[PDB]
């Protein structure tokens, strides 16, 4: 199927009509998404099949056709862009300065941007266009607004 | 059954809409991959 680098919508026809359950990144022949989008299921790309290769429920990440390829990191200082791909809507870049999730195991960048659940897997990019993580796993804070972690995998 | 459809190139956009705050939050990550707030 389509193996060109880029951002893709993850769709299902199991529910009413065609529903967008999430988003992902195709880079170096590998499709990268969040685990909660596909639950590790196989994916179709035209007549072709994409099989899961690596996944981890705790990181909430999964790669297809090969190992995780994205290894850029947020520098802790600069603005970034969420390349949001909302259901039924055109891809749109949104620029923001990340906040931080402080955990017992270290700090992680976070983006305070609100999109439908089916936008999960949309990439967060640095100024060089490198994917520093995926949007869609985070928390609901005091006033009801959503804050996503900048979730990045490890390149073996 | 799940399928993928191309949605665009991954590039930085000069003159993109700038929005969103930068909160510093104490969070916990459980074995199921769910984040929660620690207070
Ligand atoms: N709850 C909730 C969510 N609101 N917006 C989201 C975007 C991605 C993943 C989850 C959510």
């Amino acid at each position: 199927g389509e193996t060109t680098d880029g951002v893709y919508r993850v769709m299902t026809r199991r529910l009413l009509g065609s529903t967008q359950v999430g988003v992902g990144v195709m880079q170096e022949g590998v499709f990268h998404t969040m685990w909660h989008v596909t639950k590790g299921a196989a994916l179709r790309s035209g007549e072709g099949r994409l099989d899961p290769y690596w996944g981890d429920v705790k990181q909430d990440l999964v790669s297809y056709c090969g190992p995780w390829k994205l290894d850029a990191a947020w520098d802790g200082l600069s603005e970034v862009q969420l390349l949001a791909v909302p259901p039924g809507e055109r891809a749109k870049n949104i620029q923001t300065l990340p906040g931080i999730f402080k955990t017992k195991d270290g700090d992680i960048g976070a983006v305070a941007l609100d999109y439908p659940a089916g936008t999960s897997g949309s990439p967060i990019l640095d100024k060089c266009g490198r994917v520093i993580g995926l949007y869609g796993n985070g928390v609901v804070i005091k006033n009801g607004s959503y804050v996503s972690a900048i979730t990045q995998g490890k390149r073996e | 059954d799940m399928y993928i459809e191309r949605a665009g190139d991954i590039t930085w956009e000069k003159d993109a809409e700038v929005t969103g705050n930068s909160p510093r939050l104490d969070v916990a990550l459980d074995e199921s991959g769910d984040f929660s707030l620690v207070e």
